[PDB]
């Protein structure tokens, strides 16, 4: 197993949480977003890290690093916690805090 | 990452590392402003963890690094741990980031953004790259 | 936010 | 949700690297795998008093974390990271009970969790998730200590990387 010094990155697409469902079943819930099976994967010492897409010329945080394949399978698509869902949450605890 | 490549040094300036106090790291985050880091709830970030911005190669001695102090661990409640479902915990920084060239912000959606399935995006950090 | 001064450069663009 | 640490005080590592279980009491016993009664395979896991250090194990959690933390469900194996032949499960097994045996089938998320016990660590199962653990204890038969579920009666171990 390989720790990099350098910061690394990876270019994936994100998938269909139904489509994602071939690969994890029921575990997949509306609050994650599978990315990935592209040849590339997220690994261990990666989560809580960004997956980020262009909106508007701007990178936004789509997904936070979460779960995936115990050997980081890149024919396996990663599980990133979904930011959409949970970012009426983060804008209230900013607000308030 | 597994079949990535190295990064441009300094461009994806909202990646922080998540350190213990004996320097192991841990976890990714990304910074959402001068005060606010976004990780993974099930990282488990205690306020005697480090917040580490600007680092590219993390067996330098010689970069321009922030070591930022946490003040305080926001878990999200609804956050499972049997199905790690809402996986999100926000940090509240008690030493504010410096923002620079290789410290700055990432956007957040909003909550009805649609990041269609098939899209190019892309994830950093320092995980393995062999299991 | 989302813009950094040094613009990544990612392989097949 | 304490970070789990070997004997030099580093983390315990999320399957990459491999791990001694040393009993604090049992002197010098090591895990080996055993015959229950007498089938083909010896597929029971056991404290054999013959043996140390004793087949290291690798602890698995599907999250992208490079460390274990108490509160992780993990798979426990023995072998390589490239092997599954040596993957923990508990069976009901005469006259052992609930044994602790290697089966040739892995769940995403495992039925164990590492918790703080004494002067290190016990092995905790989980046969429902959201339900109450039982302590993995031993049951002494036929020269060796079986793992077994004996719930208040942990099995105290030190996690001693193989390097």
């Amino acid at each position: 197993a390989n720790t990099p010094d350098r910061l690394q990155q990876a270019s994936l697409p994100l998938l269909s949480n139904t489509n994602c469902k071939k690969y994890w079943g029921t575990k997949i819930k509306d609050a994650m977003i599978c990315a990935g099976a592209s040849g590339v994967s997220s690994c261990m010492g990666d989560s809580g890290g960004p997956l980020v897409c262009k909106k508007n010329g701007a990178w936004t945080l789509v997904g936070i690093v979460s779960w995936g394949s115990s050997t980081c399978s890149t024919s396996t698509p990663g599980v990133y916690a979904r930011v959409t869902a949970l970012v009426n949450w983060v804008q209230q605890t900013l607000a308030a805090n | 990452i597994v079949n990535g490549e190295e990064a441009v040094p300094g461009s994806w300036p909202w990646q922080v590392s998540l350190q213990d106090k004996t320097g192991f790291h841990f976890c990714g985050g990304s910074l959402i402003n001068e005060n606010w880091v976004v990780t993974a709830a099930h990282c488990g970030v205690t306020t005697s963890d480090v917040v580490v911005a600007g680092e590219f190669d993390q067996g330098s001695s010689s970069e321009k690094i922030q070591k930022l102090k946490i003040a305080k661990v926001f878990k999200n409640s609804k956050y499972n741990s049997l199905t790690i479902n809402n996986d999100i915990t926000l940090l509240k920084l008690s030493t504010a980031a410096s923002f620079s060239q290789t410290v700055s912000a990432v956007c957040l959606p909003s909550a009805s953004d649609d990041f269609a399935a098939g899209t190019t995006c892309v994830t950093t950090g320092w995980g393995l790259t062999r299991y | 936010c989302g813009v950094p001064a040094i613009q990544p450069v990612l392989s097949g663009l | 949700s304490s970070v789990v640490v070997d004997t030099n005080g580093q983390p315990v590592s999320n399957g990459a690297d491999a791990y001694y279980l040393v009993p604090v009491s049992h002197g010098h016993a090591g895990l080996a795998l055993a015959k229950i009664g007498n089938e083909a395979e010896p597929r029971a896991v056991v404290l054999d008093p013959h043996h140390r250090p004793g087949l290291p194990v690798r602890f698995e959690s599907p999250l992208f974390i490079n460390i274990i933390k108490e509160s992780y469900f993990l798979n426990i194996k023995f072998g390589p990271s490239s092997s599954d032949s040596g993957v923990w499960d508990v069976i009901q097994q005469d006259p052992i009970g609930l044994a602790v045996k290697v089966t040739d089938t892995k769940s995403l998320l495992g039925p164990f969790k590492v918790e703080k016990e004494g002067e290190g660590y016990k092995i905790v199962y989980y046969p429902e998730r959201g339900q109450t653990g039982l302590d993995i204890g031993l049951v002494h038969r036929n020269d060796k200590y079986y793992l077994a579920v004996k719930d208040g009666e942990p099995c105290v171990f030190k996690i001693r990387k193989a390097t």
